[PDB]
């Protein structure tokens, strides 16, 4: 609560201005499925840097996905309906078909190794005793070995 | 000109060699970075960035979160990441091939990139199998071996960040496409049409074409105004001849398949605007004023430069080059054949010409000088109106306060009795005078400039923070010096202890001894002990005394000024400072003055200051100030009594009561000071015990006694200054004081050149560099008025000011305080005195012809009655031409006047100023000639209705040789050192007066008096120089102005 | 004798101007105080009091608490204070528009009130709608918009 | 601001506390106005007008 | 408002007033599990009232 | 004192045009001047200029 005040301060929404940079709205205003197909965005992954608050900017350069633009030839070799220009899509995987340890589950062990961090710097507040801070710590154990 | 320059490939030197790229990785195990990696760290930011041969590196996802920059960010110590960087850099490497040919060059790009991505995509997994794919001997041909190889027609890859922590999404990705021949690169391009946001520049790099993806619309013209910013640059030096090394020749995008704002955005770079000199407000954010410049171009300016803005825009797809841009290619192409090139094509010769603006993006308020004269023509305007100030911009406050030294806070000004006679016919009739003016209190518009500004309330501020260096601060003191008891005083109120006699030792340790509390009858009364023992001996460095001597204050009052004086001499044996007044409080004795008989007092030197109290009949008010001397007479050897009124009646009837009573009569002298509240009229009456018998005792003229006998009764009232927010053209009618306001900068020109006609001094300064409003400072002089109403002719200069919109007119933040009263010194204010005088005279006098000055700077036309009558004026040194011109009715006739009496034609209505005499030149010394001259300067004179005044400098004694305050106005030996020049002889006054009485007829000398003092100092409003107020008021009486009016 | 003096408005001089309102109090970021707020410390006691122009400002109950002065007093540090009072200043705006006349001044005091209860009131709700209500050439013109668009 | 601005007090104990507070503000005022200097505190009069008390 | 106001300035009083609390389980000096269920009451009691 | 004249002179330094006008009455001990305003013009105006200042 001591730097979120921050972020909700500049904005909980933003337009772009024609040719630039960002604009935040001063507005505290609450999201809803009308603004999608029409004007702005949720300003809680617009990536500016901000000045104060450099943790709630972490938690979300951490939403990053990992694709590539893979255009397609055969679908259009063989000539096919396209609305767009130029055909493309956004396939969520790669191969890794030589790599010793796969790469795709390392890059979620990242992910707990310092999600787990910040789940300690609560059970210091509420300073639970020990066996519960550690049977939730276990826990990501577990769910990131599945993943593997 | 045709401009030289060498071209390179800059990143293909860069790539290190096969059997060398060992080291350059991983053995740099054993040294340890320091100067290579940067890192500047503002404060939450931060930017590290490791540079060549690791710049262009993009890091693999694995390598990146596990050894570092995650963590150590998250905080940093110095010797933490130097430590720290070293055990990434440690475990890196790139599979490669060591060589034997000392003619080949590793592939970098390329080659770590696909490292980074576990070979998983095949361009990746065909450097595993063979290593030795990436050894090339020539550039193209890396690239051609893994073409051939996969069958693929293209590899594309991510742009690498600078910054190691920025991780977020890449704004482009850049593409390779295998091309080998000329006739391929014509295939791709023209294929590169219909395809979403793309785009190439020039030339290449590796001789292989390259072009760029851009994932949104919005996050291109950000890219594409980067690399037009730098373009901008490299044909700065190319344009007046240098060595340049940027390999391409053209840094400018070209926009194939695009949107419309790049198109714009596009056609407004490729003509290099003037607006460099920059104005164009470029700084931030740039993607914004550069997009509203286009717009310009367009719709202006201008005739074919809009012509060609609109060739470019409707077109965008071919480069412009400028004649010798284009030869530079056609210089390195016959240079090496086979080097591919953008085809399209285009050679423009017209740009062409045209004017050249101003600007800076600095700090700082910018002064500004205003003339009457320009190459305009201004007939009926507008009135420019201006409005709010605000109270964190500008601030206004009505003081105003100065800065001195430290010695020159205590300065006394002496002055010597003239006259041995009293007699009984104008005995009563100086009563007379002191009677009729006790009853009508002195100018109501003097007093609102004594209660109003005060001496300790401006002099006070700054001793206060002298008081503060002192806290731990401070050097040697050195015992007695005009800096020890001062800062012992005003400093500190316990006591400065002193060891070895020039150390202050120590610190405050915990214990901030507040500071001793001042007040102000207390600064008013340090300024007099110093003088008194001053008075005692010249010789310097004493102020503590041969011990065992006992110094009694008369005052006034149940308070400090001798607890200061007291503690001061603490250090040396036993001293006595006793106090007695009527409200005096434990521990200083209560008691009324005159006081009872018995008590018995007694001293060495006596301060007497006796004031109670307002309102009696001058007979009860005589009968106080007379008897409060008598009984400190007797009381002391060396006393010093404080008189109000200083009539001449009543300071010479005091006289008149002491030498009869005393045997071997009493030696007098009063005296002014410095810490007196400049202008406060009272002065202090020295008594010392003679040494046989005075020779002028009593006072005949009285000088420094008439300061107080020239305030007058009521009449017109207070003037006072204020604010306006409002200009009109070549309208009269304007109350002395200042406006301040906010104009627009696309009306600021318009301003100043109005501005002219009320003033000379404005300052102005935009807050910030996108916001448009100019605020203005401006000063309201009567010097500049008489000069301006003068005719009808409003001409001015609006063209020259009109040059600075937009930037131009200075940046300022934080706020910034303009006083009411401003700062001005003396000899430009004794000036300011004279000519008050002087415009008295001249605008009640019958029928003029012309009022004619000798010598100058053409300054001091002020006085010019009225505005139209006729102006001349005749000296060696001046500048003519524009003024005379632009009918002001001057004229300057450059011939160095001869006042040699052999050819003198002044005529009629001559009226003529000598405030010269000093020289034909800047300097003279001949006083039988200042006679002589004089003496052929009234001879011949039949020239009936004429007038004309002089002025002279004499005294010497009493102002400078037992004055010890030499400030700005001191004197050497018989020489005046007035400002600078060199030092003038002084004349004798009795002689020039007597050799007057039977050559010339009319001589009247007349010294300009208090009201000439206020009416001068309430149009400027500009404060007396407190200090300079002391030098003020003794040398404007000896400087009188001679007025010979006759036929 | 008949006195003189200047009688001028004092508090209506002290509103800062609509398009630079911005800086003044967000944009304080940069600096870092020091001189302005006033704090003596007498020995249980104290005065913390930041002046113009962030006097005669009342604090809004929600960012009163949370940012600070309740912890700080409860101890001071002259290191503290000056670090912590900018992480609060930090956080605070006024909603506004940005004009291009320079004949205009933003109306601090009914302004800023009115975001300090969260515009619940309609006074503040007037203002979220359309906040180029505040923007006033004239004195007393100010507020009189802000009674014929309510009835109040 | 040329609009008028009226008080109103808590409780009566609350009043003379401020009405005080007002009543040596001017006592000060008319000190400098009473010798002739130049002040600026704008309304002449600062002490507090009691209506309905 | 986003956020209820009335309700925020409860957060407040809880805020410090289990602050209060601790001081009383360092003199007493209970086993956490102790001190611990009387600071989660808390959170229940809170929260009700948004 | 050090006082400094110029074309392009921003506050504190005093922007005026040389030559100067008549009147502001400028005095000191040691003068060093270095003026080059501008590019382009005839030697006709050349001259002019350069031996004026």
């Amino acid at each position: 609560p001591v730097e979120y005040g921050i972020f909700i301060q500049r904005g909980a929404t933003y337009t772009i201005n024609a040719a630039g940079e960002f604009e935040f709205s001063g507005r505290n205003e609450k999201w809803d499925q009308s603004l999608y197909l029409s004007e702005h965005f949720p300003a809680l992954f617009s990536d500016v840097p901000l000045a104060g608050a450099n943790t709630i900017i972490a938690i979300m350069r951490l939403f990053t996905p990992q694709g590539f633009l893979r255009t397609d030839d055969l679908a259009i070799a063989a000539n096919f309906p396209r609305a767009s220009r130029n055909p493309q899509t956004y396939i969520p995987y790669t191969n890794q078909r030589g790599t010793v340890t796969n790469e795709f589950a390392s890059r979620f062990r990242t992910i707990v190794a310092t999600l787990a961090n910040v789940v300690n710097e609560r059970a210091v507040q509420d300073d639970m005793q020990k066996a519960t801070r550690s049977c939730t710590k276990q826990w990501l154990r577990h769910l990131e070995t599945q993943f593997d | 000109w045709h401009y030289t320059s060498i071209n390179n490939d800059t990143r293909v030197a860069l790539d290190p060699k096969p059997n060398q790229i060992r080291t350059i990785t991983k053995p740099n195990t054993v040294p340890q970075l320091g100067t290579d990696y940067l890192y500047t760290f503002n404060s939450r930011s931060h930017t590290l960035r490791l540079l060549g041969p690791f710049q262009y590196f993009n890091f693999s996802e694995t390598d990146r979160g596990h050894p570092l920059f995650r963590l150590p960010l998250k905080y940093i110590p110095a010797d933490e990441l130097i430590d720290n960087l070293h055990s990434w850099m440690r475990s890196v490497h790139l599979l490669h091939v060591r060589s034997e040919d000392n003619t080949l060059r590793y592939n970098w790009m390329l080659g770590v990139y696909a490292r980074s991505t576990n070979y998983t995509t095949p361009v990746g997994q065909l450097v595993v199998n063979a290593p030795a794919i990436l050894n090339y001997s020539n550039p193209q041909d890396a690239f051609n071996s893994v073409f051939v190889a996969l069958g693929i027609d293209y590899i594309d890859i991510p742009i690498t960040n600078s910054n190691i922590f920025d991780d977020s999404s890449t704004p482009y990705n850049v593409r390779i496409w295998h091309a080998p021949t000329m006739t391929e690169v014509n295939h791709i391009l023209a294929l590169m049409r219909k395809s979403t946001l793309v785009s190439t520049h020039s030339s290449w790099h590796w001789n292989v074409l390259h072009t760029f993806h851009y994932r949104s619309e919005s996050d291109m013209i950000d890219h594409f105004a980067a690399k037009i910013l730098e373009d901008w640059r490299q044909k700065e030096k190319l344009d007046k001849g240098a060595l340049v090394e940027a390999d391409r020749v053209i840094q400018r995008l070209i926009p194939l398949s695009s949107s419309t704002y790049v198109q714009r955005l596009a056609a407004i770079g490729a003509l290099y605007p003037n607006e460099f000199t920059e104005n164009v407000l470029d700084l931030s954010r740039l993607s914004t004023a550069l997009l509203q410049l286009s717009d310009t171009y367009y719709q202006h300016a201008n005739d074919q430069l809009r012509r060609l803005y609109r060739r470019m825009y409707n077109d965008s797809r071919t480069l412009y080059m400028t004649q010798r841009h284009q030869e530079l290619l056609l210089a390195q192409i016959t240079a090496d054949p086979n080097i591919l090139l953008y085809p399209y094509t285009y050679i423009f010769t017209t740009i062409p010409t045209s004017m050249n603006y101003i600007s800076n993006t600095g700090q700082g308020r910018i002064k500004h000088s205003l003339t009457v004269t320009g190459a305009t023509e201004h007939d009926t305007v507008a009135d420019i109106v201006l409005g709010q100030t605000g109270e964190d911009v500008i601030t206004i406050s009505m003081v105003e306060p100065m800065s001195i030294a430290v010695e020159d806070m205590y300065g006394y000004v002496l002055d010597t009795p003239t006259r041995d006679i009293w007699p009984a016919d104008e005995q009563i009739e100086q009563k007379g005078d002191a009677v009729a003016l006790y009853d009508t209190k002195t100018s109501r518009a003097l007093g609102m400039f004594n209660n109003t500004v005060r001496i300790d309330d401006l002099l006070s501020p700054l001793l206060s923070l002298v008081y503060r260096t002192y806290i731990k601060g401070d050097t040697m003191t050195m015992t007695q010096g005009s800096l020890d008891h001062l800062t012992l005083c005003a400093a500190v109120d316990s006591d400065i202890t002193f060891v070895g006699n020039r150390m202050i030792a120590p610190l405050p340790e915990g214990y901030i001894p507040k500071p001793m509390h001042r007040n102000n009858s207390t600064m008013k009364m340090l300024s007099l002990y110093v003088a008194l023992k001053k008075l005692e001996n010249f010789a310097t460095n004493s102020y503590l005394m041969a011990p065992d001597t006992s110094i009694i204050l008369l005052g006034a009052e149940r308070e400090p000024a001798v607890n200061i004086l007291r503690r001061f001499n603490r250090n040396v044996s036993n001293v006595r400072i006793i106090g007695m007044g009527d409200r005096a409080v434990e521990p200083n004795i209560r008691v009324r003055v005159p006081f009872p008989i018995d008590k018995n007092i007694s001293a060495d030197f006596i301060i007497c200051d006796i004031n109670s109290y307002e309102d009696q009949s001058f007979e009860s008010m005589f009968s106080e100030t007379i008897s409060v001397v008598t009984t400190c007479a007797s009381a002391a050897t060396r006393a010093l009594v404080k008189i109000n009124h200083p009539s001449e009646y009543m300071i010479n009837s005091v006289i008149e009561r002491l030498s009869q009573l005393g045997g071997v009569f009493y030696h007098t002298a009063l005296l002014k000071t410095a810490s007196q509240n400049p202008y406060s009229y009272e002065t202090y009456i020295y008594i010392t015990p003679i040494a046989a018998a005075v020779r002028f005792p009593f006072y005949s003229n009285s000088a420094m006694i008439n300061r107080y006998m020239t305030a007058v009764a009521d009449d017109e009232m207070p003037i006072i200054p204020s604010i306006h927010t409002v200009i009109k053209g070549h309208s009269n009618t304007y109350s002395p004081g200042l406006f301040c306001g906010c104009v627009d900068v696309q009306s600021a020109p318009l301003a100043l050149s109005q501005l002219k006609s009320y003033c000379s001094e404005a300052t102005t300064w935009r807050v910030d560099s996108d916001d448009n409003l100019v605020n203005i400072i401006a000063r309201i002089d009567p010097a500049r008025i008489a000069l301006e109403f003068r005719t009808r002719s409003n001409t001015s200069a609006y063209h020259e000011y009109q040059r600075y919109v937009p930037n131009g007119l200075g940046f300022k933040v934080r706020k910034t305080r303009e006083f009411r009263y401003m700062h001005r010194e003396v000899t430009f204010i004794h000036k300011l005195m004279m000519y008050a005088l002087i415009r008295e005279q001249i605008s009640l006098t019958e029928n003029m012809t012309q009022v004619v000055s000798i010598g100058g700077r053409n300054l001091a036309d002020i006085s010019v009655v009225p505005l139209n009558m006729k102006y001349v004026v005749i000296d060696p040194a001046t500048r003519i031409e524009t003024l005379t011109q632009e009918k002001k009715n001057i004229e300057v006739q450059s011939r160095p006047f001869q006042f040699d009496a052999a050819n003198m034609d002044l005529e009629n209505n001559s009226i003529y100023l000598f405030i010269a005499v000093i020289m034909n030149e800047p300097n003279g010394a001949a006083t039988p000639a200042r006679m002589q001259m004089d003496k052929i300067r009234n001879v011949a004179t039949a020239m009936l209705t004429r007038t004309n005044c002089v002025a002279y400098i004499s005294f010497y004694e009493a102002g400078i040789i037992t004055r010890l305050d030499q400030s700005t106005a001191h004197k050497t030996i018989g020489r005046l050192k007035v400002a600078n020049y060199v030092p003038v002889d002084t004349l004798v006054e009795a002689d020039v007066t007597l050799m007057l009485r039977d050559i010339g007829i009319t001589h009247e000398i007349i010294r300009p008096s208090t009201p000439e003092l206020i009416d001068a100092c309430s149009n400027y409003g500009i404060r007396l120089g407190s200090t300079g107020g002391a030098v003020l008021d003794v040398f404007n009486h000896y400087s009188p102005v001679i007025k010979l009016v006759r036929s």
